[PDB]
């Protein structure tokens, strides 16, 4: 039945519901607030449930529909788009990547690369971080590597104003 | 143009023009004579009759009350010349006086229009469009594709001249002179992107398909899509 | 043509 | 050329962006070098209304 | 108008070529490095600020300033199609 | 020709018949995704119906629907017009109807697309103004010409970088 | 000042109230001021008693009776402001008395039950459904009557049809091919014209001779002779002829359907329907419709006649029976009332339908009350009507004249069972019956033409909707002050004539005078003039009458200046205009702008927020002034008074002006001295040019309000905080963040300032990998927060005057689901007039201001008062108003005169009248000129010599003689102001009035560099902050086509607006100085190909020879 | 890297169906609330149809750009943005034929 797969339970659960509002339409002349529902349901049933239950009870809407005057309009062009950078963020990778590509090199490919590669290229580990040189060395060179090449870049501001 | 009532003969403004580079039969047409001869004219009570005659044969023409006369009972009418009073069919035309004759008729008889209501555009234009409204005519003596077909003139002239000259067995490739509305001139084309832009996107495709159609991009609408 | 009536009337 | 007066008209506005865009928008879709009108060989850069009503007097 | 638009027009057998001459040449006019022309000594492109056109405003404003002079040469195919990029890349730096 | 017949039914990329969040929690979908769970859900129904035993009847039956839902994606309303539940009695764009349409893709792909580097006012008369010109107002070139601004203000001191020049006049 | 009025046609009767049309027609609607005893029973009363009585007899167990008694609907639960502050819809209650009966004894009342929140009426005639004052249209359509058209194709016969309204319920048409057959059509298949009357008991020998022994068809009539010889059996035969396969035996069922109740309307049962009736065709009426259930064999006093007229209109003259479709007495005009009386009773039909479910639901007795009502249905169905019909509308207020008309206008599409978009010429023509009951001017341009018009002046709806224009009556040589409201069809029964015709009282007073019996200029004879025309006024609309010499102004134009002064914006300045119709006044009262006093009195407190006013009575009250309200289209309404401390009012008098009044007049823009010349080109098709002076003083000045909102909304990934908080970088922009989170009051907002501040989540559900390592690298404790803050759009803000915050535990207040909180911002604006703007007068000269002059240099007189502003001459020949020409003369005459006067519609003043007023004119400008010591300038003797060389002046007179004549024409000297020099030729100036027009949210020039990008379209779209890219049409495309424009083109088709990875490239490579990049495929092609490989269709692009090629990049390939 | 000089549509081979297809959609599963994510093999599914994310893949064993054109061992992505996700196509396999309607009912019955 719906577009968006909702387990028996949930239907059941959505059939009460929908019967409780019923009865609860019968006497208040008020289209109950989500308190009678969650008191005339039973055991379990608050506010956030009812509210939830029926946000999941609207089926969807047709991404294609006549808005407006229906003259002619078409609702799916309206929605904008997220993961693609809209030229503003090409850019900025564009610049971002050049001036983070010059300091990697004019440094220690050493804990530099650890901290860039353990954090711009796989996931987000100090101890882990570093192959054999323990910890002791790591927040030595992360640390001050962090600082020298934040303090240049304090004198030939480049970075400072924030690309985010 | 005009309504149905009595007696309206003409069509004018742009209603006209539409009847122009549409080929359309006019309200109020206007029999034109297929044979070039000598005119006589009869009597009797319901319909008229003016008849062309040359020392060949003679054609009757059925001329009901309306039809107001240009012609008198003693000169010459070319072919194709007015023997009603009005508008000309295009088609008939073609086929009386030849396509020359249409041409030359749909221009001017559509700057007929405009000069009335002060615009002055080169005949230029109108020629580009009309000359488009006969790219394709009639078959009737095949060669590589069977006879009732409506082909581009010049696509024929692609053939008959290859058939004739380079690869030999003159399979002479007769056709007819045929004229199409603009609308209609579009409708039908080369390229099936220009066809589905505007008349039936559906049926336009089907065909193109079935038939492995290349199209070969000329022209900006098709090669705009793209 | 209109496909209930058809089927209904195939098992009826 | 343009049908425009000035009762609140409005023109929109567009940038050639490639040198050759641009090189063409300027060569030959600059407004002072197309001066008489395809449609006729009169010119359509005609004194309009005010500027003969000046000469004229 | 533009400066000597109908002397330029003369000089191409079409008026579409003209466009893409002047397009072509100002493309490499900043590619190759600005001071790839043929006539900036005496009398030369010129901007008010300060005279200061004659390092990089307008690329074919230049391209249209030098072909109205005689000194360049547009043909359907004048020299070989990759040859031309490698010898001028040798021959003017500025990059 | 013996391509005509349908084995094998292409189903349209995902994006392009997206499934989104909207306002308060709404969601929103190309018809098409309703027709293609008509399909599928029918066919998959046809292969269990095969396998458990099949009487005749229905069988053909569910064929049908197969068949009638086939058209569905491809081209709607020219047998029957599918609907998606009380709501809307609308035709669910059928994949032709996308194409050609009301308002569909050849069609509006000539009605007009929107320019990038694009702008519009009011107009009004320029006396001094010589036809080789036009008076734009800066607070529109500006926005105009924002990319070959921004560089030209780091070739000048007013910027240190792009990202900063966008800064700048934000 | 003084006030000067010169035409003298008596002004017999003021003006109706000019909102009639809607506060009458929802009192008759809504009969609820009055006891269910008082009898105007139409509308609510009339839908409820249509529909309550619900009878359900046998299906099991019924008859059961559900009876009304009366209607009672009296306590609001909120007031008009507070609807206004908080989202609310201002409706009454209301609950009628119910009570239903048993077949075994027993019979509950249960007294009420509140379905259905009805919108009530503003005293001024404008609703408030929600948040924006509303207003509903009034409508047109055939009026349920019979007429008889000429036939289709064949120009034979014409035939006969009977409209029946409500659409469920049949559409007659009557029409005889002879051959061999006769057709009548109810639903669409034909039968003979007869089998039906021998049904009812018509017979043929007594149907053919009385009715067509005059009528020859009567042999048509008697032809089908078998199945006329048996009467109550013809009555299966026709329901044989219907088709299902139905029960021959159907005593007299369907019978009754077009008998009685009903398909046949239950209209007024003499007027709604047996007008159309004893006038056009037959007499009488036995019953509303042709109805009849007592003894089960049926009358049908309309059947026959409608024959009766076609034997009739066919044979000869009984009278001409040809009607005129367009002819108002056709057509009905349906009055607010009408409009909801009619969605109230579709609710009630909605209510009783799902009531008879229940009367076999409840088990026993007990079932009044819940039982049988569910206020579910009507409460939808008339809040649908009020916040969704697309006839109901906010009201225009731009200014309160705008609020008027555009509660007065009335359309033609809606219900779309009265007029769809498809028919159009014949309806949007000015029909000759529109004679004062329409506008012929106030029509829209645009498609939309015709079908929207507001009414005229005296223009009123009798009893059913159809407008009567009056005309004053005339029985012999006398003309009488008695007047006629008459209806289209009898205004063609009479000789009218028009009210220029020279007056002696009641004597007309020449023997050849213009009279036009039907719709045709005829010259008739004080004998033969039986009706007059009441007023100028009538002829046209509210809006047009404020026209100064309407008379001398083309139409067409006219029209434009009719609409104009709907677009007026209110100034902070208003001032009335140097020359006025007449109603100005009679506008600003009958609008609701400023407030009159009730009854006489003294003035107590006058406060800049109250004036308590004490009357004589004894009794004293505060009358608070709209300070400053946002109108629903930004443009301020405040009542500023006008009236001191401690003063004796009369009744009815000014306290307060309204937005736009300077003295209980109306007042928009400012009368402005004005040169009439060419300046360089500064005005050149339509341009105008302005004396900075005019900014000097706040004269075209206006104060906006835009209402910025944003909301909290409750997102999973966490509630979106209102705070102060702006995570990512200064304080600065904090500053006016002066509360947490809200902006402080009276702030200057530029574009880009924080209006108000809020907080929402970084990501979809995961964070950011790249992210992370920066946070951490300069302070990984960081509000992991996004900015989502309501900013200053660009274009502009104000300083803001109001804000409003709605917390978690809500009054009264109507939060929607997710929303946990809202914050509105109201800023205001000052706009001063400046380069951009549009100014016109009410002629219809409109124009754009496209230079602002010092007052150093622009025209100036021989004293040193110079023009505000200089129009272009050539506007007018073209264009044909000469009334503004004659404007600026009146108006120079006031200037130096200082006095204003009031020139009626077409009586107004006449040419010697102002030469008069100018004459005395040149006494002030020159008199004091000769006295204060000087003469005649060299430049002035100059002008002088050129002008008789032009001959504007009698050569061989004193130069101040010859001054005298040359100011009579209109036109004095004027020198450059540049130069010094005088500007050869006497150029006419003068006090016209201007007014400035309101600036519509896409003048806001638009501008878009890069922005949002549609999701399945990929074209470039924009909403909230980002303009939003123009559209490249197709006509648009040819024209670069046409062009060498190839790149050009291509760019707008690539890296403008499709091309995915184009655009981008492109950015970036401007970025970097990089010449552009050359194109990539464009996700129209690639989108279309797919949607091509979707049918089973395949589309490959080839190469050079036939081969593949790739669009797709790279991401077809599989794996 | 060679212009695109012409067009062809052509009909459309069942092999050729399967050929342009990704996985078969065999089951009407959405997405499924609880996670926003594609049900099982359902329409959305990211092995018939493509990933949903930049550079990175779905599970993430290989998250940046120097391995661009290779496929992760446990699950399948190869990787550009998701606009892979928006060309790819999938096909459906029926199990009892049926006709187009588009050369069943054009007026000539193409097949008629
Ligand atoms: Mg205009
Ligand atoms: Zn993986």
């Amino acid at each position: 039945a719906r577009t968006i797969r909702i387990p028996v339970h949930m239907v059941e659960t959505i059939n009460k519901l929908s019967r409780t509002a019923r009865q609860l339409q019968q006497e208040l002349g008020r289209e109950p607030t989500y308190e009678e529902i969650a008191e005339a349901m039973g055991p379990g049933w608050d506010a956030k449930r009812v509210e939830e239950t029926l946000k999941i009870a609207q089926e969807p809407v047709s991404l294609e529909t006549p808005i407006g005057d229906e003259k002619d309009s078409f609702y799916g062009d309206f929605i904008p788009d997220e993961h693609l950078p809209s030229p503003v963020d090409a850019a900025t990778q564009s610049l971002l990547s050049e001036e983070l590509e010059k300091a990697l090199s004019k440094l220690s490919e050493r804990e530099a690369m650890v901290l860039k590669l353990r954090k711009g290229l796989i996931d987000g580990e100090e101890v882990g971080a570093f192959f054999g040189v323990t910890r002791e060395r790591i927040r030595q060179i992360e640390n001050k590597a962090l600082r020298k090449l934040k303090y240049h870049e304090s004198r030939t501001r480049k970075l400072r104003d924030f690309l985010d | 143009t005009g309504g149905v009532a009595g007696a309206a003969d003409i069509t004018q403004g742009l209603p006209r023009v539409i009847e122009l580079f549409e080929a359309r039969r006019p309200k109020a047409k206007a029999v034109i004579s297929e044979i070039d001869g000598v005119v006589r004219i009869e009597e009797t009570e319901e319909k008229l009759s003016v008849f062309v005659e040359s020392e060949g044969f003679s054609k009757e023409y059925k001329l009901p009350k309306e039809a107001r006369l240009l012609v008198k009972d003693g000169d010459y009418v070319e072919a194709g010349q007015p023997l009603t009073r009005g508008a000309i069919d295009p088609h008939q035309l073609l086929e009386a006086k030849g396509p020359e004759a249409v041409e030359r008729y749909l221009v001017e008889e559509i700057q007929k229009v405009y000069r009335a209501q002060g615009v002055k555009l080169h005949d230029k234009h109108i020629e580009i469009v009309v000359r488009q409204m006969m790219k394709y005519v009639e078959v009737t003596d095949p060669g590589d594709s069977r006879l009732l077909e409506g082909q581009v003139l010049e696509k024929w002239d692609v053939e008959a001249l290859n058939e004739r000259l380079i690869a030999e067995g003159k399979t002479p490739v007769a056709w007819k002179p045929l004229l199409m509305g603009v609308t209609k001139s579009a409708l039908s084309t080369k390229s099936w992107l220009s066809a589905a832009s505007f008349q039936n996107t559906t049926h336009v495709l089907t065909e193109a398909a079935i038939a492995g159609k290349k199209d070969e991009l000329i022209g900006l609408k098709e090669n705009v899509i793209l | 043509k209109i496909s209930t009536s058809d089927p209904v009337r195939q098992y009826l | 050329a343009f049908n425009a007066d000035f009762d609140g008209d409005q023109m929109a506005v567009h940038v050639p962006l490639s040198s050759f865009a641009q090189a063409e928008a300027r060569i030959q879709m600059l407004s002072a070098h197309n001066l008489l009108s395809p449609a006729s060989g009169e010119p359509l850069a005609k004194p309009s209304r005010d500027i003969i009503l000046g000469l004229y007097y | 108008a533009e400066p000597g638009i109908d002397k330029l027009f003369g000089m191409v057998d079409s008026k579409y070529r003209l466009t893409v001459v002047v397009a072509k040449r100002a493309q490499q006019l900043l590619r190759h490095g600005f001071k790839n022309t043929v006539l900036e000594p005496e009398e030369r492109p010129k901007m008010q600020t300060l005279e200061g056109l004659f390092d990089d405003p307008n690329a074919e404003t230049w391209a249209m300033k030098e072909l109205l002079t005689g000194r360049l040469v547009f043909g359907e195919n004048l020299v070989p199609e990759d040859r031309l990029q490698k010898e001028m890349e040798r021959i003017y730096p500025g990059e | 020709p013996e391509w005509m017949i349908l084995e094998a039914v292409p189903v349209l990329p995902p994006d392009l018949r997206p499934m989104v969040q909207v306002d308060g929690g709404r969601f929103a979908t190309s018809d098409l995704n309703d027709l293609y769970r008509r399909l599928i859900n029918r066919n998959n129904r046809l292969k269990k119906l095969l396998a458990q035993g099949a009487p005749e009847i229905i069988i053909r039956n569910e064929k049908r629907m197969l068949q009638e839902a086939v058209d569905a994606l491809l081209d709607n309303g020219r047998r029957g017009a599918p609907v998606t539940n009380p709501g809307s009695d609308r035709p669910l764009r059928s994949l032709t109807d996308i194409l050609s349409g009301k308002q569909g893709r050849f069609r509006q792909n000539l009605l007009g697309k929107r320019v990038d580097y694009s702008g519009r006012s009011v107009i009004v008369v320029g006396p001094q103004l010589k036809l080789h010109q036009c008076g734009l107002p800066k607070r529109m070139a500006l926005e105009l010409f924002k990319p070959f601004l921004l560089k030209k203000m780091e070739e000048k001191g007013i910027a240190p970088n792009v990202k900063a020049a966008r800064r700048m006049l934000e | 000042m003084e006030i000067k009025r010169f035409g003298r046609i008596r002004e017999v009767i003021p003006l109706p109230p000019l909102t009639e049309i809607q506060v009458e027609s929802y009192r008759r609607a809504l009969q609820a001021d009055v006891p269910p005893e008082k009898r105007e029973n139409v509308g609510i009363q009339a839908a409820f008693r249509e529909t309550f009585p619900i009878e359900e007899e046998d299906k099991g167990k019924g008859g059961l009776v559900l009876d009304f008694l009366e209607y009672r609907l009296g306590e609001p639960p909120f007031p008009q402001d507070e609807c206004r502050e908080k989202d609310l819809t201002y409706q009454a209650p209301l609950y009628a008395r119910l009570q239903l009966i048993h077949k075994d004894t027993g019979l509950i009342k249960e007294d009420e039950v509140f379905l259905g929140h009805i919108p009530l009426m503003t005293e001024d005639g404008s609703f408030i459904i929600n948040g924006a004052d509303r207003v509903i249209v009034s409508q047109i359509h055939r009026s349920p009557g019979v007429y008889f058209t000429p036939d289709p194709a064949r120009p034979g016969r014409y035939i006969a049809s009977i409209i029946p309204l409500p659409k469920r319920g049949p559409w007659i048409d009557l029409e005889v091919e002879p051959n061999g057959v006769v057709s009548m059509k109810v639903n669409k298949r034909k039968f003979p014209l007869v089998l039906l009357l021998r049904v009812l008991g018509y017979d043929q020998e007594t149907l053919a001779r009385e009715l067509g022994a005059y009528g020859e068809l009567v042999q048509g009539l008697m032809d089908e002779s078998v199945f006329a010889m048996r009467p109550e059996e013809a009555l299966i035969r026709l329901f044989t002829l219907l088709r299902p396969g139905d029960p021959p035996k159907r005593d007299k069922a369907v019978a009754y359907v077009y008998g009685l109740i009903a398909d046949p309307r239950r209209y007024d049962l003499g007027e709604a329907g047996r007008y159309k009736a004893e006038e056009k065709l037959g007499i009488r009426l036995s019953g509303r419709t042709l109805a009849r259930f007592e003894d089960g064999e049926f009358k049908d006093e309309v059947f026959l006649p409608t024959l009766r007229y076609l034997f009739a209109l066919t044979a000869g003259v009984p009278g001409h029976e040809v009607d005129d479709i367009d002819h108002l007495g056709n057509r009905r005009i349906r009055t607010v009332g009408e409009l909801m009386t009619d969605q109230f009773r579709v609710g009630l039909a909605r209510l009783a339908r799902g009531v008879r479910e229940r009367m076999l639901m409840g088990s026993e007795d007990s079932l009044t009350p819940a039982k049988l009502v569910n206020s579910r249905p009507l409460e939808a169905a008339i809040r649908e009507f009020f916040s969704r019909s697309q006839l109901s509308q906010f009201k225009d207020e731009t200014n309160p004249l705008s609020s008027l008309r555009h509660k007065r206008r009335i359309s033609a599409l809606g219900p779309g069972g009265l007029t769809r978009e498809r028919a159009g010429f014949d309806v949007r023509d000015v029909h000759r019956t529109h004679y004062g009951r329409i506008c012929p001017v106030e029509t829209p341009e645009g498609a939309n033409i015709g079908l929207i018009t507001s009414l005229a002046a005296y223009a009123r709806v009798d009893e059913l909707g159809f407008i009567r224009t009056p005309y004053r009556r005339v029985v012999g040589g006398v003309v009488t002050d008695e007047v006629v409201y008459m209806t289209a069809t009898e205004e063609d029964r009479y000789t009218i004539a028009q009210a220029n015709t020279p007056l002696e009282g009641n004597r007309i007073a020449a023997e050849r005078v213009v009279a036009r019996r039907k719709g045709e200029p005829v010259i008739v004879s004080p004998e033969e003039v039986e009706f007059m025309d009441v007023s100028p006024k009538q002829v046209f609309s509210v809006n047009t009458n404020l026209i100064p010499f309407l008379e001398h102004d083309d139409a067409n134009r006219a029209l434009m200046g009719s609409n104009m002064q709907t677009q007026a914006v209110p100034l902070i300045r208003a001032q009335a205009p140097v020359v006025m119709t007449g109603l100005e006044e009679r506008v600003v009262r009958d609008s609701l702008a400023a407030l009159y006093a009730e009854e006489d009195g003294e003035v107590a407190k006058v406060d800049g927020n109250r004036i308590v006013v004490r009357y004589e009575d004894g009794r004293l009250v505060e009358y608070p002034l709209r300070r400053f309200y946002r109108s629903n289209q930004g443009t301020a309404l405040d009542q500023r008074p006008r009236v001191v401390v401690g003063q004796r009012v009369r009744k009815g008098d000014l306290l307060a002006d309204g937005p736009a009044s300077e003295n209980g007049f109306l007042a928009l823009g400012q009368n402005v001295l004005v040169a009439i010349m060419p300046f360089d080109g500064y005005n050149f098709e339509d341009a105008i040019v302005i004396s900075e002076e005019l900014l000097k003083r706040d004269f075209y000045t206006s104060i906006h309000i835009e209402r910025y909102e944003i909301e909290a909304r409750d997102t999973k990934l966490g509630p979106e905080r209102i705070t102060r908080d702006i995570p990512h970088l200064s304080e600065a922009a904090l500053r006016d963040l002066d509360e947490e989170g809200v902006v402080r009051i009276g702030a200057e907002v530029k574009p880009g300032d924080i209006l108000v501040g809020r907080t929402s989540f970084k990501g979809e559900s995961e964070p950011t990998p790249e992210e992370r390592l920066l946070r951490s690298i300069f302070g990984e404790k960081a509000r992991d927060v996004k900015d989502t803050s309501l900013r200053v759009p660009p274009g502009e803000g104000g300083i803001v005057v109001r804000t409003v915050r709605l917390r978690r535990g809500d009054p009264g207040v109507e939060l929607k689901p997710g929303v946990r909180e809202v914050v509105r911002v109201y800023v205001a604006q000052k706009r001063k007039l400046q380069v951009g703007d549009k100014l016109a007068n009410r002629h219809g000269n409109k124009g754009v201001v496209a230079k602002i002059l010092p007052v150093e240099d622009m025209p100036h007189l021989p004293d040193g008062t110079p023009v505000d502003v200089i129009l272009n001459p050539l506007g007018v020949p073209s264009r044909m108003n000469l009334g503004q020409i004659l404007e600026t003369h009146l108006g120079l005459a006031g200037y130096f005169l200082g006095q204003r006067y009031i020139s009626p519609i077409f009586d107004g003043a006449k040419e010697p009248e102002i030469k008069e007023l100018l004459a005395q004119a040149f006494e002030v400008y020159f008199g004091k000129r000769k006295g204060e010591g000087f003469g005649v300038d060299k430049r002035e003797v100059e002008v002088l010599r050129r002008a008789e060389k032009l001959g504007l002046v009698t050569p061989g007179k004193t130069p101040e003689e010859q001054l005298k004549e040359l100011f009579l024409q209109g036109k004095v000297v004027l020198y450059d102001g540049r130069t010094g020099e005088p500007i050869e030729g006497p150029i006419v100036v003068g006090q016209m009035f201007i007014m400035k027009l309101y600036h519509m949210v896409e003048d806001k020039m638009h501008a878009r560099s890069t922005g949002p990008y549609s999701l399945i379209t990929q074209q470039p779209l924009g909403g909230k902050a980002q303009f939003g890219g123009q559209r490249f049409g197709e006509m648009e495309v040819w024209a670069l086509e046409a062009y060498g424009a190839a790149h050009t083109l291509q760019e707008m088709l690539t890296l403008k607006s499709d091309d995915i990875e184009g655009r981008n490239a492109a950015y970036e490579a401007i970025i970097k100085g990089e010449d552009v990049p050359e194109p990539s495929v464009p996700e129209s092609f690639r989108v279309l190909v797919k949607e091509l490989q979707a049918l089973a269709l395949d589309v490959q692009t080839l190469d050079e020879k036939d081969n593949p090629v790739d669009i797709f990049e790279g991401l077809a390939s599989k794996r | 890297k060679k212009e695109v000089r012409k067009v062809r549509i052509a009909l459309a081979s069942p092999e050729k169906i399967r050929s342009w297809s990704y996985g078969e959609v065999e089951k009407p599963e959405t997405i499924n609330y609880r996670t926003l994510k594609p049900e099982r093999d359902g329409l959305f599914d990211e092995r018939i149809f493509g990933p949903i994310k930049d550079y990175e893949c779905a599970c993430g064993k290989y998250k940046r750009q120097r391995f661009e054109g290779k496929v992760c061992e446990r699950c399948g992505v190869e990787v550009t943005k998701s606009i892979v996700r928006r060309y790819r196509m999938g096909h459906i396999e029926l199990a009892t034929p049926a006709a187009h309607i588009w050369f069943v009912k054009d007026v000539p019955s193409k097949i008629g």
